[PDB]
């Protein structure tokens, strides 16, 4: 007969569980409380003394009374693993949602892993050609690496990783999982549709991707560990079957905050502006797990929200070191209408370099960073004296530069209801002429707005023609 | 107030209107340091 | 002639470069009345954090 | 003494009961204290309970005795409290007496999942001309309403609701929208007046009223949102359409902070705690449209936000945006101008808001949002002759797109005036004449030519046929 | 007993707190039944607060926990070399235990004011901008910092990769034997960095310690000290080792952690009281010692990570007050592509030309003021006016030497390589050349020199000067080059 | 006032000079009681005290009591979170302007910064 | 020092590399103390506790404490706590500047900023008083043309304007010194100017009578005589 103990405190997301008994369940274990509609499952995550430990509740807490019955379940939250999760919808407690029925996969997984060890590490500098003008020239993404895409609230975030998973996702042959994190539960509603529309989910034959949810209405113990869910599916895909994998996750950021909710209520002192002081060992402790391996490959973007626009919160701030590419989105330039809201001087990358994308490439994109730079710079003069007041070197240089911001907006196919233009997506090499040539000074003839909103410098010329007439 | 536009505080706190200030400036003592 | 055409386009400038610094200074206004309330807060917070324990 | 049931108040203060007893009590169950003053038992701790007090602190002592309800925090719902006006916990406050409700929900109720929604398509008409032309909103949609101070905000959202009377008396119970207005933090007498206006509109009858005022308690104010829209998930969950306006969410997180910080919870980013977003997230998610399975009702939510010096970019403006299906942005620099609905073209979207526009106006408006923004672009750097002919229909366009408070008009209406501006016709007539063209127009329309007027409403688009009979009543009246 | 062992009062996040442990020492490792390790920092009459060194997933009241008698150590030695360790010494590489010479304490006081001797050798980086502006010296603390991505491991790596000709020598006293500290960093970074210094083949006279992002903040903490004390056995043995700590922004945010979690009451930004302390007391253990001590150094390359260019932040700014001058890197430069992004006027050595090879500051006389003479003419050109001929010799000069000072990654130049290029730059002898050709005229003098004059070269390797006769013999091979 | 209002039905005045020094007691009392400040320093419960006031200032059946309060704005800013509540509660504004009066005009009211919500 | 001031009756010189360390070090253990904090993370202490220190470094009847203490400034912020609670307790103060520094100038000392209980006609005489004064107000003068300067450029500015700008720019080179121990990095070797040197020397510019004189002769020179040897060096 099983361990049990009974409800001591409850606080929020927070109940505390005494065991009368000798023994008290390990740190990271799953505990159960029956309800009339099921089970509150419940994650150790303290002990306290006297026989009592710290739980975070995975659903609300409301109804709980002092004394109530506790099990444990003698292992940590476990998910389904393999193919039958494929174009099914999971929760944070691997619980199908999506009412089709049990998952019938013959093996489960906890949800808490140590990452790869130091020794199981694969590095590699092959890129993922995403078909972004402003990604694949300025700061290229790596497969098998991870990408952040940051952005304060609504600058594109989950328009930009739509257009990836459009991009990249059907034409991958490896499996992908999608984990929404905190996010609009709506935006859920639609990816299923959207990738039912695709085949990418196909309800009565072969599925591509797994999809695991647990959104901006649940409570943040859910929200707290459903990434962990998502990843513990991609784990088994890599490991079990040598897989290279995708995992989008949107929104990282949603996982920190969730800590930070609980975190007073587990009993630390908060550290800078409210945050857990285990904010970087948490987000090690996941994010380490998103690698690559000697059996395996995991390509991961991650939505990575920005609060109140500040760069420095210690949200975002921390999840930087964890990155291969980092694709930043500012409100300033998406008021100015460039979308993707890129913002080509704080993007980055491991891999914009000679060795990796070749010497011309690599010149161009210096050229380019170069010449937005000198005009960055000279945004004083501009808006206090005025265009007049420049060298004609430097007016050249400013004409040239709003030509290139321009240039490095993109319409894409996920927008064409945002915008009523067809989607574009211009191969990397396409790009590199288009840009090289655009530096060469052979198009200061044509005007601004003809680089708007366009693919490659074909459209680029085509545009102008149509707006000379 | 007075210097608050043209007189060269730290390097990495520089506006425009300060490096502008210092090279028409340098320029004029140069211009007149050669005639003398 | 051409005098008389470059002290007008330069007071033309000289209120154009005028107006734009007065928006400035309302925008730099705004921002550093941000940027006080949220140092007074961000002081205090330290403070009581220190308090508590 | 059943110290199951019942507790003795161990200590009071800073809003918050201390109490010893209650055994049996549930997290989160409302309570009861010897002078009638209710609270919520928020933590259940070994030897204590913290009860959190829907009422002044005044109002309870050490030693007084307190008694278990058996309710988590709870409301009445349904049609009942159509016309009624209630506070946070649904005590009727109009001396009409008591609510005739057909049942109770907790005030904390979890959204619909994937499952149970299907994806917006149906218009929630606000009659404003500049907004169901360029920001039009759907049923089930989340529409963030935000600006300064006495930018017109409020004024948005109770056009939208008297704009309901022109369903809500017909017998097509598919087209009609019950209103909740939920004032937060507002005068009590500023919420006295509005609801008079409703009713001089004869808007009350369809609409309810929940007020927690800036005297009541933290908690009230806190509370009061979610009571809300419990009331409005009836509507919802019984196959209808509500629209529910929270006025403001702003206010509703300064009171929520109150009580975090007196609680002692550790203060975050401008003070607010960690959870501020999880405050109006799980309330707004409740908004949704939902599937045929599930009787295709719909709740649609106008949250209100109010920035200090046009600051969106704070902490609250921000977590708000980053839950709303867009925003509409009213600027105090338009509102100054007389520019009202004063609409921040380039800044306001509407999500899923095109696939819920009356396609009628979708044809007559094309294109009239990005040149609106293209226009004000112009007008800011502003004689080349292209630019002075962008100049002169923005200008009319702005003047067109005016409208006074309380004056919503139908979609039939909007449509004649929308397609002249956007086709020339007023390029010729004199700004200081375009509200005197609008009411002679229209005046004009409902007597000669009512069968056009007519066929827009009931067809709600427009045939090549309809289209070019059109045309020739704008030029037809534009002669004279 | 309660003495010797202690018994789990409770644990979470990192932390148990110990009823028991009596004769227990400050700062003493202890293991769990379980098999984790942990560090006793608090002692307290109940009880000891005791900061876990792994997960506490295994840890559980009740458990029983035992004293090892020992300040926490780290093993040291040369028998280290090649090897990647854990914080605590333990091997990560799976190339079986560590062949140590012995045991030091994590914590060790730094050399006083007696055993010193004033830093007076190169540690020579192999970059033209570094060695030639910024020379840093055996004993040196010298910062990089700068925004993320703006080249700072790069420069400490390229420094490590240089170190080979003096390393495969057998002169003992020209060597430097690398310690690479990864302190938060994720796991694959530093296995591409392993990869790198392996095929190089300088794994063989490098340690590296690591303490990644997932690992428990004490480990993250600790990491820079026991390498520290790596780093020290070559000091203490006549020997010369090079520190990199990558990064102390890291530290310290584990040290937070840590110290919180401790329920230490925080000082400014949350950080322990003692955060400057943290960094001070590990800097000053890089040291040139005497002659009576055994000569030998350490030289610490520290890494501070900024946010935005903000170097007057809490911590970026603790660290610039410990070190002996700073390399700068900006991303604004970064970014144009001039790589290392090395800001010239900001970036210090306050050792100075003492450190500098004797060859290299003969030919870079004025370099560093000379970029101080046209960063002033660069207003010039935009201010619009076409003036002062005599200016345009200096103005196309720097663009010339700024070009000369770019440098590809993994790419390092001896002395002898690095001082005909000053030499040609400073003298004008570029000034006739195009742009776009700087590069390309690099690496063909070079094939020029080692072709025919291939005796200067050797020359300025083993004498380390130029005599009056090298100076012109040098003079004539250039100007010689010149045309073609 | 409240009195005059309830049992004499009269159209009160009621004058506070200065109404931010009402919100500055109640943040000193509120530190004093040891509770946690809020935004800027202000108490926790800087709304609800405003609204405990300014409620009470309102038209009954009897009649009405009329308030006019002096508002200063800490460091000119009118984003202050002690004018910034005060102003919700204020149907209109009587701006005194130095501007004027020099110009030798009594009451030296701005007729164009000076504003109401009943000007309907 | 102390005791030699006291019971050696002696003329003490006392240094101090870096008294701000002296509060730091109070700031590192405050909170373990059990001590509430204070702004910027300092212990409540700090003013007392600065007071108990250096109000014993003093002159007495027994004798004399002259005192030359190193007061870092915390990323430059002269109104960090710290350094702001030091200003009270000295005679004389030397404020050095990133700003000056980055422009060659060293000792990167404000001509302005620094202080002295000292400047006194009562006490250096009236000429010496006068020549520091109308330094003082050439170099402040300067700071309200670089503006115009910024702005206007160099048309608006008066034959007299031009004359103060040139004069300041030689006053803030010929402020500048090469330091005997700051040999290694000036390469220069380091001069030693009496003060005679320096007041007759600066009302000399101040006059005129150098007004011929290019910038560089005054730059990184000791006393007059050294600044016309360069003139006719760099004539050369
Ligand atoms: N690529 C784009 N093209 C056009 N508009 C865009 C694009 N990306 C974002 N937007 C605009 O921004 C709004 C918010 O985008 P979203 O991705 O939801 O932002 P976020 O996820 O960062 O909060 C979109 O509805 C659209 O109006
Ligand atoms: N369309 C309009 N035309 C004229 N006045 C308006 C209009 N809309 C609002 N107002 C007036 O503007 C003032 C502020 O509007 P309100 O709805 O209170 O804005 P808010 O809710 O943003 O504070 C009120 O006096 C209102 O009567
Ligand atoms: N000298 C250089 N020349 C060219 N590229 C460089 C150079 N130094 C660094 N890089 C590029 O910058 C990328 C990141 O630089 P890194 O040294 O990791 O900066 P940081 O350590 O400050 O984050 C490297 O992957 C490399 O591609
Ligand atoms: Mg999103
Ligand atoms: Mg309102
Ligand atoms: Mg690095």
């Amino acid at each position: 007969t099983p361990i049990t103990g009974k409800v001591t405190a409850v606080i929020g997301a927070i109940v505390d569980v005494h065991f009368e008994q000798s023994e008290l369940p390990a740190i990271l274990n799953a505990l159960e409380i029956k309800t009339p509609q099921g089970k509150l499952v419940l994650e150790v995550a303290q002990h306290l003394g006297e026989n009592t430990v710290r739980t975070i509740a995975m659903d609300g807490t409301e109804g709980l009374v002092r004394g109530e019955k506790v099990l444990d379940t003698g292992g940590p939250i476990s998910v389904p693993v393999g193919r039958e999760t494929l174009g099914r919808i999971i929760n944070v407690i691997g619980e199908p949602i999506d009412e089709r029925g049990p998952i019938k996969s013959k093996l489960r997984k906890p949800i808490h892993a140590d990452p790869p060890s130091f020794a199981e590490q694969s590095t590699s500098a092959e890129i993922l050609e995403t078909g972004i003008k402003v990604v694949d020239l300025l700061a290229p993404y790596a497969r098998g690496g991870k990408i952040g895409l940051f952005g304060g609230a609504g600058v594109g975030k989950t328009v930009f990783i739509q257009e990836l998973i459009n991009n990249i996702a059907k034409a991958h042959g490896g499996f992908s999982v999608f984990t929404g994190v905190g996010e609009r539960t709506r935006e859920g509603n639609d990816l299923y549709r959207e990738m039912k529309e695709t085949g990418v989910i196909n309800l009565e034959g072969e599925s591509k991707v797994a999809l695991v949810f647990g959104q901006m209405n649940e409570p943040p113990g859910a929200r707290a560990r459903v990434a962990l869910t998502g990843l513990t599916i991609a784990e088994y895909f890599r490991d079990e079957e040598g897989q290279d994998v995708l995992l989008f996750i949107d929104n990282i950021f949603r996982f920190t905050q969730a800590g930070s909710e609980v975190s007073a209520l587990l009993g630390r002192i908060p550290s800078a502006v409210g945050y857990q002081p285990t904010l970087a060992t948490d987000m090690g402790l996941l994010q380490e797990r998103i690698t690559t391996t000697k059996k395996g490959s995991v390509t991961s973007v991650q939505a990575v929200y920005v609060p109140a626009d500040d760069l420095t919160d210690p949200a975002p701030a921390t999840t930087f070191a964890h990155l291969d590419a980092t694709t930043v989105l500012s409100r300033g330039i998406s008021e100015l209408g460039i979308y993707p809201a890129v913002d080509p001087l704080d993007s980055k990358s491991r891999l914009l370099d000679a060795a990796v994308v070749g010497q011309e490439h690599y010149d161009v994109a210096s050229k380019v960073q170069e010449t937005l730079q000198t005009y960055k710079s000279l945004q004083d003069i501009i808006a206090i004296l005025g265009m007049d007041e420049l060298s004609e070197q430097d007016k050249l240089t400013v004409e040239r530069a709003r030509k290139i911001q321009r240039f490095l907006s993109q319409p894409f196919a996920v927008a064409e209801v945002f915008t009523g233009i067809p989607g574009k997506l211009v191969r990397l090499k396409d790009t590199v002429a288009s840009f090289k040539a655009v530096l060469e000074g052979k198009y200061d003839n044509i005007p601004e707005h003809a680089f708007y909103m366009v693919g490659g410098i074909e459209d680029v010329v085509a545009k102008a023609e149509k707006l000379a007439a | 107030s007075e210097g608050s536009t043209g007189t060269p505080r730290g390097s990495g706190s520089e506006d425009s209107f300060v490096k502008r200030a210092r090279a028409t400036e340098d320029f004029f003592v140069r211009q007149r340091e050669k005639e003398q | 002639q051409g005098y008389a055409a470059e002290i007008s386009a330069r007071r033309n400038a000289m209120d154009n470069a005028s107006k734009n610094a007065g928006d400035m200074i309302n925008r730099y206004s705004i921002l550093y009345n941000r940027t006080r309330q949220a140092v007074i807060t961000n002081e205090l917070v330290d403070i009581i954090t220190g308090a508590s324990s | 003494a059943n110290l199951n049931e019942t507790g003795r108040v161990l200590a009071v203060g800073d809003g918050i009961a201390r109490v010893f007893g209650l055994n049996n009590i549930q997290a989160e169950e409302l309570v009861e204290f010897s002078s009638g003053v209710k609270g919520m038992a928020l933590n259940l701790e070994p030897g204590q309970v913290g009860i959190v007090l829907f009422g002044s602190d005044r109002l309870v002592k050490e030693g007084e005795l307190v008694k278990r309800t058996g309710n988590i925090v709870d409301v009445p719902v349904g049609p009942g409290l159509l016309g009624r006006v209630v506070d946070a916990l649904g005590n009727p406050i109009d001396g009409k007496g008591p609510i005739d409700a057909a049942g109770r929900s907790r005030a904390q109720v979890k959204a619909p999942g994937i499952l149970p929604r299907r994806s917006v398509h149906e218009p929630v008409q606000t009659g404003l001309k500049a907004v169901d032309a360029l920001v039009p909103i759907g049923r089930g949609q989340r529409e963030l309403i935000i600006g300064d101070r006495q930018t017109g905000k409020t004024a948005v959202a109770l056009d939208t609701i008297l704009n309901q009377k022109r369903w809500n008396n017909g017998s097509d119970e598919s087209k009609k929208l019950y209103c909740v207005y939920v004032a937060v933090g507002q005068k009590r007498s500023t919420v006295a007046q509005l609801v008079q206006t409703l009713e001089q509109h004869d808007a009350m009858k369809y609409s309810i009223i929940v007020a927690a005022t800036a005297s009541e308690a933290a908690p009230l104010q806190y509370l009061a949102p979610f009571t809300a829209a419990s009331i409005g998930e009836w509507f919802r969950d019984n196959g209808k359409h509500a629209l529910i306006v929270y006025d403001d969410l702003s206010k509703q997180a300064v009171a929520y902070r109150q009580l975090s910080l007196l609680l002692r919870r550790p203060p975050g980013r401008e003070a607010y705690p960690g959870d501020v977003f999880y405050l109006h997230s799980r309330l707004l998610e409740r908004a949704a449209k939902l599937s045929e399975k599930e009787g295709s009702g719909s709740l649609t939510a106008l949250p209100v936000i109010e920035t200090q010096g046009g600051d969106v970019s704070a902490y609250i403006p921000t977590n708000v945006i980053s839950i709303t299906d867009g925003q509409i942005f009213l600027e105090a620099e338009l509102f100054y101008k007389g520019i009202r609905p004063a609409i921040n073209v380039g800044l306001s979207v509407s999500r899923v808001g095109s696939a819920a526009q009356v396609k009628a106006l979708k044809q007559v408006a094309g294109s009239l949002k990005l040149f609106l923004a293209q226009y004000r672009e112009v007008a800011a750097f502003a004689l080349d002759a292209s630019t002075k002919q962008t100049l002169v229909r923005g200008e009319r366009l702005t003047q067109l797109l005016k409208q006074n408070q309380y004056s919503p008009l139908a979609t039939e209406e909007q449509v004649p005036l929308i397609y002249a501006g956007v086709n020339g016709h007023l390029d010729g007539i004199e700004l200081s004449r375009i509200g005197e063209f609008e009411s002679s127009f229209l005046s004009y329309l409902k007597s000669n030519h009512n069968e056009l007027l007519t066929e827009i409403r009931e067809k709600g688009e427009l045939s090549k046929e309809l289209l070019a009979s059109l045309k020739s009543a704008t030029e037809s009246f534009v002669a004279t």
